[PDB]
């Protein structure tokens, strides 16, 4: 049928999972560090360590989601 | 609290849009898994042969709805993150104000201040819809000036006259350091140094650029110190309760 092709392209839009499979390691690093280290830190401290961690990720070059929310990622 | 009071519409829009996006994603996933199960069938039943053909046209419509709503989301969230800058600068000023109030509080046992009083005052400035005042440009500058006036008129009364003038001068300088140019800050800093005697700067004046500082030089060079001190309260445009 004609609708089968329209869903063909929609099922072939797996490029979103393809790009998601590139920043999983960095996001998991950030989430694990948030879970372990940041238990005892305040908001200013947490933000400072988040920016430190993101700069470190940039210096070592591993993909991570720029629009990252720790609450929404878990 | 400030973003809620100033524009809660964008808040409720954000929560409802996020919730609706999640609901649409999950229900489209349900439709997709149903379609996969029917595809596993050789031809399917009447609900599968032609009924889910039109239901799958509805699936096209659902995908279009999700696309347009995520387009709306990508149009709206960046605007939200763009306009949080004004509230950010409000917080930048407020944290300095709170630190200054704590600095006063640690000097004498009576001058203390808790977080709750500051939050109540910040709720009040918004609750109090002032009459037509000076055109303080956009909303953020106006509400910052209102916040300074309210924190004064609320937390001035807890201080004696000397600490009243100290806090008035410090808060006026704190406001004008950021809201005005660097020349304004340098002139007021050196003039305050002139007011002090242990440490002092160079007596300096600027002509036809900062008009109030002309009155300040007139006051100081006449050795009328009380007028120089109360100038800050006079031009800070508040009434001592």
């Amino acid at each position: 049928k004609s609708l089968t092709f329209e869903k063909e392209r929609w099922l072939n839009t797996t490029k979103q999972f393809s790009k998601t499979s590139q920043e999983l390691i960095g996001n998991c690093i950030i989430s694990s560090i948030y879970e372990t280290y940041f238990g005892h830190l305040n908001e200013r401290e947490r933000a400072d360590m988040l920016v430190i961690l993101k700069r470190l990720l940039g210096k070592f070059a591993v993909k991570y989601d720029v629009n990252y929310r720790f609450i929404d990622y878990l | 609290i400030t973003l809620t009071e100033e524009n809660a519409e964008m808040q409720r829009k954000r929560e409802d849009l996020i919730k609706l996006n999640t609901e649409y994603k999950l229900k489209l996933k349900n439709l997709e898994k149903r379609l996969l199960e029917e595809l596993n069938n050789s031809q399917g039943n009447m609900l599968e042969n032609d009924e889910l053909m039109v239901t799958l046209n509805n699936l096209k419509k659902e995908a279009m709805n999700i696309e347009k709503k995520l387009s709306e989301s990508e149009e709206f969230f960046p605007q939200f993150d763009n306009l949080v800058e004004e509230y950010s600068i409000i917080g930048k000023h407020s944290v300095k104000i709170f630190s200054m109030l704590e600095k006063f509080g640690q000097f004498h046992w009576f001058y203390g201040i808790s977080i709750g009083q500051f939050l109540s005052c910040f709720k009040r400035v918004f609750i109090k819809k002032s009459r037509e005042t000076r055109a303080a440009r956009t909303r953020v500058d106006e509400i910052l000036w209102l916040l300074y006036q309210e924190v004064y008129c609320q937390f001035s009364t807890a201080l004696d006259k000397k600490f009243k003038m100290i806090m008035a001068m410090t808060m006026f300088c704190l406001y004008k350091f950021d809201i005005e140019s660097e020349q304004y800050k340098e002139a007021v800093l050196t003039m305050i140094g002139v007011l002090s005697e242990s440490s002092d700067g160079v007596p300096k004046l600027t002509v036809d650029t900062n008009n109030d500082l002309r009155y300040l030089w007139d006051y100081v060079t006449t050795k009328s110190y009380i007028s120089a001190l109360n100038w800050f309260k006079n031009e800070f445009f508040v009434d001592e309760w």
